């Protein structure tokens, strides 16, 4: 730690000691049903973008690796998460929105985008934490005579707020002359239809879009991943996986006053202090494993190679594993130097009126004194 | 605001004013000497036993050795400050059991063996007025590891690598140094600040002090009872002033509060996101792949390093100010306790 | 109708999330009812149009010692096109619809204990907010004009209705008295005690003293 | 700018530290002027004869 | 027609607070110190002000420096004329040369140039496409403008922290000089000093 081969007399702070974890536990709820992504992904027909569907996926285990066998897309477009880590973490509610758009407008299914689809048809929030899946469909959504079952909205008095629908079909009035049903030169019906034909370019093909919106942990968790659970162990340094929250620490029974709706506890530095087990409803404190600071008291390298080691801030009935003499000091206990009843001037300072030195006894050794 | 009361000296070129009586007065000056010695671990603060953050922090640079060197230099500097101010006598003197120092009491500044810590009554008041926080290793890693229904800031800063080192000299040794200085000053005068201690009766020493300030020594010997009573009443007045008013020690209390709020701000800066998707490394490493979590962890590493460097720079400036005050206190102990000073208002 | 006006002193404080915090002064920015706001007292007696607007939040508070208020029908146009919450105190069901039949097609239907579990005046405070296509109902049953003191409101129930709300109307079924106040986006400073309850709060827009406190 | 202000509140708490440091500096300058000049308890005046 | 630097720094949030004591109050403090010094001597710094003629006070000062007091009373006119000519020479040297106050003028120049470079740091790009936030808002979507705004925020925060650190170091130096000035006022105006070249 000094980047040198010779060490002068003094006390040096080298590193910190840590109690390494021994076991690993995983705690997931008791959920056995399978999520119906299949019912979402192949259907006889989808809906228009102004009347987009929404399916609630809840109380099931979700496998996201069977998505690739249902539709011939290229890759996920995930915001906030990554598609390869979707099996290692658990949500509370997953929604699925299904609609068909043109290939020009797939780029408007991103957060923070404006245009025509993202203004009057389907608007995403800027805090989006989901994945957008879009694939070409020219063999099911197009006809040689023209497929006119898909509609979209051009005219609307205001912009759509995120995650809301407008299935109203009323005649727009952009002019100053009221019509109330007459589609004149100033009143138009704001639902035009795509003229989908198979003999188009690649930018005008229909594209089936499925948008998965994830809801993070603010509740008891319902839509988890396919991972087995482990028996709960307490009073030991382990690794825990409580509902996708990963950390290292010890677990103790708590005497806290958690309300029924609350599930987590947080500290001043916004780290998790207490957690509620998902299988049995009990509260467990999360205390980090035992640590501290290690200081090395040595004389010069030219003098000798004897070393005393000080563990800062602990009473050492708590060291997991230098010399064999143990002396307790207010600055943590000192191992490797015996305590003599004399008193000399301070050679190497330790703290709280205790110093150390390399002196004889009658056979040279490191001694500690006041 | 009012600058002061209006006055006009009745000046004339054949008129003088000469006092006919005096007043012995005891004042009080409070000077900071040292401050809290802190020790900061980088890996527990910035990363907190995450292997990926530790690898990126090793890949980042070598700023943490510089921060550790600066904080170690500050701690050794405060130990040097306390040793410079208090350790000025080579022998621990002792007072005689008879306490008749010419009618002067000296009973509230000399130690008494009733308390386990041999401190005087005014020293007990001065240690009672300052509400000390982070006094050293008082938690000792046993209360933090247990279950407390209301966690304090000390455990939250201990779990993030922010510790407090104890001072080298305990308060018993500081009280012993001040007791030795008081015994040498009472029984010797200024002769123990030059060579060996020379005993002298306290009345004759006080006559030497009056000869020092420019007054003939017959004034003291003909008014010894009045001077002793005035000194006792001044000691009683500063007794009642230290007992009643709690705003006198607002320099030392400000030092303690400054160190506490600096450590509290350093703890509270861990909850900031610094542009990343979350402020915790575990959710970033669990919700993302390697490539994107590298960018988010890099943003958090840069933010926490900037916060730690800001803390270290402010600590360096505060240590320079405290060292200047400690040099002033050492000069005052050398020139006013070990002798008589002719400097005006020093 | 008998429209009246009174003062809501300190009520309307609810838990902003579902995270346990103890001995922590937390600062939150959400849609709260402002301190010392001017709320409306309604002495509606039928022997009277309850078609109130919504405006981003409802404080709804009734000092009824009995259970004579059924529920609240939300929405924009309520002329048997799309209705809303049809809560009944029959202790069997809370039915939510996106359809007709305002009073005598099934959306999310919910079964639990009745809201009015108890029989002093026993003020009932509710919070109805609607942001990001999601709707929350906070409630706290305070046993006893509006009283003095900070009483926190728990998220007793949640509801995924996902519909637009512009108006608000209370359904009775003789003499009734209920308060309606409006929520605004404001910054608060809540005080959690050692048991995790919010016993006091500071509004950061009332007077310069509270702004200094924040 | 609303977006920059939202990102700055999202950033951290550096600015309260900067404001606290500048306020301490200004109070220190006022204390400097007070402890240099205000050393006399009364405002004396010279006689008209000079 | 030509904007000064004060408006350009006031429009960007950099203000200057006034001092607590006005210049009239400092002049009153110095006039009270002068009146006490020339009508009482050093006695107004210990207790009450005790009047004494100025010849007897100067005899006290010569007895302080080690010269017997009969030197002044036999050479009073010569000493008074030498003092008056010295005061006239100080007046002439202050009227001719303006380079004596180059500590106070450097303090003013240092603060002015620090605020001026803090203003001039707002025209830098810091790796972004523009130094104007409004062009970044109007020219880009949300996602890219967030990146450019983050870069500008980091650069401006670094510049402002550098300014604050330099101000703290200058304030420590100024406080040391103020402590020296307070010691000089306490020891040399309120009494006679035995320290060599103080
Ligand atoms: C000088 O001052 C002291 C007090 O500062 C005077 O002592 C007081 O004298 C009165 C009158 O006899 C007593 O009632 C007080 O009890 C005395 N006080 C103390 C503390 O002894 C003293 O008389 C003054 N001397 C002259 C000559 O004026
Ligand atoms: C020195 O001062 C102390 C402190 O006031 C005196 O102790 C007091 O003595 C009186 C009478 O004996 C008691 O009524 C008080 O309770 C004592 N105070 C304390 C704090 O113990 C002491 O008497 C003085 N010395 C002399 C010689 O009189
Ligand atoms: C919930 O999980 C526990 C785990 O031990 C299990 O015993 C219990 O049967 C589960 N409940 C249901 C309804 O499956
Ligand atoms: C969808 O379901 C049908 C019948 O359930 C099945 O034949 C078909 O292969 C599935 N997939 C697609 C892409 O149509
Ligand atoms: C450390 O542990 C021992 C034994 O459990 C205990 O007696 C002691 O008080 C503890 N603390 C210190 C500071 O030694
Ligand atoms: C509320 O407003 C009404 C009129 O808008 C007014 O008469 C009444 O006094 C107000 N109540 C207050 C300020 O408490
Ligand atoms: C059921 O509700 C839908 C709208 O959600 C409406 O179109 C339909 O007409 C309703 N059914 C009947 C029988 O009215
Ligand atoms: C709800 O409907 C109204 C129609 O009065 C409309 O103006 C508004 O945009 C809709 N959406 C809201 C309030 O989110
Ligand atoms: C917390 O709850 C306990 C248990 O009833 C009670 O004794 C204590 O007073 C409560 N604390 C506060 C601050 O109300």
């Amino acid at each position: 730690t000094l980047k040198s081969f010779t060490v002068e007399k003094g006390i040096y702070q080298t590193s910190n000691f840590r109690v390494q974890p021994t076991e690993s536990i995983v705690r997931f709820p008791n959920i056995t049903n399978l999520c119906p992504f299949h019912e979402v992904f192949n259907a006889t027909t989808f809906a228009s973008v102004y009347a987009w569907n929404r399916k609630r996926i809840s109380n099931c285990v979700a496998d996201y690796s069977v998505i690739y066998n249902f539709a011939p897309f290229f890759a996920f477009k995930c915001y906030g998460v990554s598609p390869t880590k979707l099996n290692d973490l658990c949500f509370t509610n997953v929604y699925a929105d299904s609609f068909v758009i043109r290939g020009n407008e797939v780029s408007q299914i991103a957060p923070g985008q404006t245009g025509n689809i993202a203004d009057y048809n389907y608007k995403l929030p800027d805090d989006f934490t989901g994945c957008v899946i879009a694939w070409n469909s020219n063999k099911l959504d197009s006809k040689p005579s023209g497929n006119y079952n898909y509609l979209y909205r051009l005219f609307r008095k205001s912009k759509l707020k995120p995650f809301e629908r407008d299935i109203s079909t009323e005649i727009y009035q952009a002019g100053n002359r009221p019509c109330n049903g007459v589609a004149g030169p100033n009143c138009y019906s704001p639902l035009q239809s795509y003229g989908f034909r198979p003999t188009y370019g690649v930018g005008h093909q229909p594209y089936r879009v499925v948008v998965l919106s994830f809801e993070l942990l603010h509740a008891p968790a319902t839509v988890c991943g396919p991972k087995k659970s482990t028996n709960l162990v307490k009073n030991k340094c382990v690794n825990f996986n409580f509902n996708g929250l990963t950390g290292t620490g010890v677990l103790t029974e708590s005497n806290k006053k958690f309300l029924p709706f609350q599930q987590f506890g947080r500290d001043i530095a916004d780290t998790t202090d207490a957690v509620r087990d998902p299988q049995t409803l009990e509260i467990l404190d999360i205390t980090p494993c035992s640590f501290g600071g290690v200081s090395v008291i040595t004389p010069g390298t030219n003098t000798s190679n004897q070393v005393a080691v000080l563990y800062q801030g602990v009473n050492c009935t708590e060291v997991p594993v230098t010399g064999s003499n143990v002396f307790q000091t207010r600055a943590g206990c000192l191992i490797g130097a015996e305590y003599v009843n004399n008193s000399y001037e301070c050679d190497i300072p330790i703290g709280a009126g205790i110093c150390a030195s390399y002196q004889t006894q009658t056979s040279q050794s490191i001694i500690a004194y006041t | 605001m009012s600058l002061g009361a209006e006055n006009s000296v009745a000046y004339s070129n054949n008129s003088i004013a000469i006092p006919t009586n005096f007043t012995i007065s005891v004042t009080t000056e409070i000077l900071p000497v040292s401050m809290t010695k802190t020790s900061v671990d980088c890996t527990m603060y910035i990363c907190g036993d995450s292997t990926e953050c530790s690898n990126l922090l090793l890949q980042y640079g070598s700023f943490c050795t510089q921060l550790k060197r600066a904080l170690t230099g500050i701690a050794v500097e405060q130990d040097k400050n306390t040793q410079e101010v208090f350790a000025q006598v080579k022998q621990i003197y002792k007072t005689p059991p008879i306490k008749y120092f010419g009618g002067f009491n000296f009973s509230q500044i000399l130690p008494d063996p009733s308390k386990p810590s041999k401190r005087s009554f005014i020293e007990d008041l001065l240690f009672n007025k300052v509400t000390l926080a982070d006094a050293g290793f008082i938690k000792q890693y046993g209360d933090c590891l247990g279950d407390i229904a209301a966690r304090d800031l000390i455990c939250a800063q201990k779990f993030n690598g922010l510790t407090v080192l104890p001072p080298l000299l305990t308060d018993e040794m500081i009280a012993q140094y001040t007791s030795a200085l008081l015994a040498g000053t009472i029984t010797s005068g200024w002769t123990f600040g030059a060579g060996a201690a020379l005993q002298i009766p306290f009345a004759m020493q006080m006559a030497y002090r009056f000869n020092g300030i420019g007054v003939t020594q017959n004034v003291l010997y003909e008014n010894q009872k009045l001077i002793a009573n005035q000194f006792n009443s001044a000691i009683g007045k500063i007794q009642d002033s230290l007992s009643s008013t709690a705003s006198a020690l607002g320099k030392l209390q400000d030092v303690v509060n400054h160190n506490a709020q600096a450590l509290n701000t350093l703890v509270k800066q861990l909850s900031s996101k610094f542009g990343a998707i979350s402020s915790v490394l575990n959710d970033i490493l669990s919700r993302l792949d390697k490539v994107e979590a590298e960018v988010q962890i890099d943003r958090l590493i840069t933010g926490r390093l900037q916060s730690l460097q800001t803390y270290v720079t402010q600590q360096l400036i505060r240590a320079a100010e405290i060292r200047a005050s400690a040099n002033l206190a050492a000069t005052k102990m050398s020139e006013c306790v070990l002798g008589q000073s002719k400097r005006v208002d020093f | 109708r008998t429209q009246s006006y009174t003062n809501s002193f300190t009520r309307g404080v609810y838990y902003p999330d579902k995270v346990f915090r103890s001995s922590v002064l937390h600062s939150t920015q959400d849609l709260f009812l402002p301190f010392f706001s001017n709320v409306t007292w309604f002495h509606a007696i039928h022997v009277d149009n309850p078609a109130l607007p919504f405006n981003d939040g409802v404080y709804f508070a009734s000092t009824e010692k009995s259970n004579i208020i059924r529920g609240w029908i939300f929405g924009t146009t309520l002329d048997s096109k799309t209705q809303s919450l049809l809560i009944v105190n029959n202790a069997t069901n809370v039915v939510i619809k996106v359809c007709e039949f305002q009073f005598c097609n099934c959306t999310f239907e919910y079964v639990s204990q009745p809201f009015l579990m108890d029989l002093f005046k026993n003020l009932r405070e509710f919070v109805f907010k609607n942001i990001d296509g999601y709707f929350k109902i906070y409630s706290k049953h305070t046993p006893i004009d509006l009283p003095q003191g900070f009483s926190a409101l728990e998220p007793l129930v949640d509801l995924p209705i996902g519909i637009n709300i512009t108006r608000f109307q209370t359904l009775l079924a003789g003499a009734a008295a209920y308060y309606v106040g409006y929520l605004q986006p404001r910054t608060f400073l809540l005080k959690y005690n050692e048991n995790g309850t919010i016993t006091d709060a500071v509004d950061c827009a009332l007077d310069p003293l509270s702004e200094t406190k924040c």
